[PDB]
RNA sequence: CGGCCUCCGAACGGUAAGAGCCUAGCAUGUAGAACUG
RNA sequence: GUGCUCGCUUCGGCAGCACAUAUACUAAAAUUGGAACGAUACAGAGAAGAUUAGCAUGGCCCCUGCGCAAGGAUGACACGCAAAUUCGUGAAGCGUU
């Protein structure tokens, strides 16, 4: 059985840590699966036009 | 105070020339001469 | 990781919200009308 | 945090533990960033410590946050490592470092506070090897000061207060010597674990015969406590047995075998520490 | 020592702070130096506000180091908060300031000219200096929560670090041009090069673009 | 019986940017530390 | 240690009662590691022929500034440009002869 303290924090002490560190994002997530009609191929006539 | 830093064109007193001629907001001076401070630091280390 | 760094825009200010009373148009009033 | 992670040496031995708590107090030399940091008074008159890496540091290979030991065994975590076979890829990069630690405390952000992540449990088949080179009585010689470099050379004049033990001072030639935290900590280089590989290869442990067809093996020191059903039941499920021989004019047995490999996993593993009704028998391949 | 502190950890050793808190550089700096060694109106309004209190310090130790006087001191003292304007040189950091000078000026005014009433004389054997001591301590009252803001901020900025990283800055005057077309131009790519194609293959939006900017072109032209 | 008396100054925008190079500082002050029949 | 025991009990002690209750990054160190925009030198300045004003976009680049303002050579870097694409190469697969 034990005993925790709060140990003071120093009124006057600066930040202590330099915090602006930059990383790329992390990776997302699970992708979603694409639940779409079906998807339909154009004429060369249509794609041309 | 002693206003320390005097507006010596540094281009133009190197190399006598200053692109900015007429408008050079600071002393077209090529004269060499020891500053307000070479000479109090070398009396007092000598 | 939260900074110590601030503004001058962050300072308190507006710190109560205005209601909207019952003559102006409350709610209420707005549960009513036809 | 809600408390340390640490083994019994660096964990004390008063029943009522005195650790005071800073939020944010300093840098987990893994983690890079900050942490919580309780400071725990190890012994009478023995140096307090400190929590000494971010919890999930620690939750990463499951060792101890401040005795920087494993907690199942305690042996140099690059041993406990080989010793499961186990095979970490943690990045060592500084952005990589730092993309490796923040998607892991995502992924542990998603646990329940009870057990290390990842391959820390489908490696936890601790081999007797670990189980052998693991430590039985609390090595308490941890809390014992520096060499006080004032009393090194005579000059320590606090009276006995020397913040450190006043004793002669370590000859650094040893490789027990220089140990770099984070090296201690990637299992990159640690002579005193190559110490712990050395002293678990010289280990006795079975010999193995020349020809196949020598499948009678003797186990010496059996004494007449034993039955041979016993010797049986010690190696009779291990495999199949084909016959055996309890030489009670010698005090010893034989067992020949019907799978040589079965014959091997019962009497290597069983080497002098076979105990049934607890004597030491000595499992060999016979003549 | 505070602001020695702060110099010499921010690493320029070719400037020093003396101790009237005048700040001297000791090289020629050239422009890196010229540039890495500016300051801004935080530690230089705290080096003018430190600069006042010596000198009101340091009267103090004069008359008790027993030079001068009590009324060498009385007048020193009504010296110093009459003339803050040209000893100190703070009305350059915060030209706010000029409010509290025009005060003394005023206080400075009535006082003599009522003080002088009799055979007294219009010369220095005046200090009473209850008056232009208000007027500061009122001004400070004033100013230290702004500069605790600014050099907590100060201070902050150089332990932790700045944060270039999320900015996010406003739109303000010079980029009003800018970012209209910022925005023209990427409304035209969501609306309909990736909204009315039917262009399989990889939608020539680059294009589209180009159209886009010849078409003002040729508007502006007629 | 008449009185009417603004102001006030500093900074940026101006004397490149660089990699290397080398050495003070400045930070650390820690963690641990071995075994048998 | 301070007092009081109607304590022995002398003014020596012994004793009892009370009261009084857990400091501390233990270190004067010894370490150990990086920068000083300083020298050194190399270097060596956007667009279109020249000479030049800028304001932005992108991000594991920052610096000065209290700053969501402004500045730092338009602060620096961004530079192959891929790209399909125009004809053919082929392979896979379905259908006719
Ligand atoms: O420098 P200031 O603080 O503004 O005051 C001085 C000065 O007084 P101090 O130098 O001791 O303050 C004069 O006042 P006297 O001492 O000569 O009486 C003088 O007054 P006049 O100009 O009316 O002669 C005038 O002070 P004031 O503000 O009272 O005028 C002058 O400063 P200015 O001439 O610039 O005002
Ligand atoms: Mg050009
Ligand atoms: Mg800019
Ligand atoms: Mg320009
Ligand atoms: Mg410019
Ligand atoms: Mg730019
Ligand atoms: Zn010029």
């Amino acid at each position: 059985v034990i005993r925790m303290v709060e140990m003071q924090k120093d009124p006057m002490e600066p930040p202590r840590f330099k915090i602006n560190k930059k990383i790329p994002r992390g990776p997302p997530s699970p992708p979603a699966p694409v639940m779409h009609s079906p998807s339909r191929k154009m004429t060369v006539k249509e794609q041309q036009e | 105070r002693w206003d320390y830093q005097p507006d010596i064109c540094k281009d133009y007193k190197e190399t006598g020339f200053c692109g900015f001629g007429d408008s050079c907001k600071f002393l077209h001076d090529r004269s060499d001469y020891k500053h307000g401070w070479q000479i109090e630091r070398e009396l007092d280390e000598g | 990781q939260l900074s110590k760094q601030y503004s001058s825009r962050d300072l308190p200010s507006h710190t109560k919200i205005k209601y909207r009373q019952t003559t102006q148009d409350a709610p209420e009033e707005v549960r009513n009308r036809d | 945090a809600d408390f340390p992670i640490l083994c019994q040496t660096c964990l004390g031995e008063n029943p009522y533990i005195r650790m005071t708590k800073e939020k944010y107090g300093k840098e987990c030399k893994i983690c890079a960033r900050p942490f919580t940091v309780f400071r725990w008074c190890p012994g009478v008159r023995m140096r307090f410590k400190k929590t000494e890496v971010c919890q999930t540091c620690s939750k990463l290979k499951n060792v101890c946050q401040t005795c920087l030991l494993d907690l199942e065994y305690g042996l140099p975590i690059q041993v406990r490592d080989a010793g499961l076979s186990f095979k970490d890829d943690m990045p060592k990069s500084d952005v990589n470092k730092e993309y490796y630690t923040q998607n892991m405390e995502r992924e542990i952000s998603n646990s329940d506070g009870t057990r290390p992540v990842g391959m820390l449990g489908k490696a936890t088949s601790t081999s007797d090897m670990l189980l052998k080179l693991a430590r039985t009585t609390p090595y308490y010689k941890r809390n014992r000061p520096h060499i006080c470099s004032f009393w090194v050379k005579g000059e320590c004049k606090r009276g006995e207060e020397c913040p450190y033990r006043h004793e002669k001072p370590t000859d650094p030639d040893d490789p027990l010597a220089d140990q770099n935290i984070k090296d201690r900590y990637y299992g990159i280089n640690d002579p005193v674990a190559d110490k712990l590989l050395k002293r678990a290869s010289t280990m006795p442990r079975l010999d193995p015969p020349e020809d196949k067809t020598i499948t009678t093996l003797y186990v010496g020191g059996l004494g007449d406590t034993i039955t041979e059903t016993d010797l049986r039941n010690h190696f009779y499920q291990f495999g199949e047995i084909r016959t055996i021989t309890v030489v009670q004019r010698q005090q010893c047995a034989f067992i020949q075998f019907a799978t040589r490999q079965a014959a091997e996993v019962a009497a290597e593993k069983s080497f002098n520490k076979l105990i049934v009704n607890g004597r030491r028998l000595n499992v060999k391949w016979g003549r | 020592n505070m602001l020695n502190l702060l110099i010499h950890r921010k690493n320029l050793n070719y400037l020093h702070l003396d101790y009237n808190f005048n700040l001297k550089p000791v090289k020629t700096l050239t422009t890196k130096e010229r540039k890495k060694s500016r300051f801004g109106n935080a530690f230089h309004l705290c080096r003018e506000v430190l600069r006042l209190t010596k000198l009101v310090v340091d009267s103090h130790v004069q008359y008790r180091l027993g030079n001068v006087d009590a009324f060498q001191l009385a007048d020193g003292l009504q010296y110093i908060f009459a003339h803050v304007g040209q000893l100190t040189g703070m009305y350059r950091y915060k030209y706010k300031l000029m409010r509290q000078i025009r005060m003394c000026k005023d206080l400075k005014h009535l006082i003599y000219y009522r003080f002088n009433t009799g055979p007294v004389g219009k010369g220095p054997g005046c200090g009473f200096w209850a008056a232009g001591w208000r007027v500061w301590l009122f001004f400070m009252r004033g100013i230290t929560p702004l500069l605790e803001r600014w050099l907590g901020n100060l201070l902050a900025r150089q332990f932790e670090g700045r944060h270039s990283k999320g900015v996010a800055k406003t739109v303000t005057k010079q980029r009003v041009e800018s970012h209209f077309d910022l925005e023209l131009r990427a409304a035209v790519m969501h609306d309909i090069l990736d909204m009315m194609p039917e262009g399989i293959k990889q939608n020539k939006a680059r294009t589209i673009l180009q159209h886009l900017s010849e078409a003002w072109r040729c508007w502006k032209a007629n």
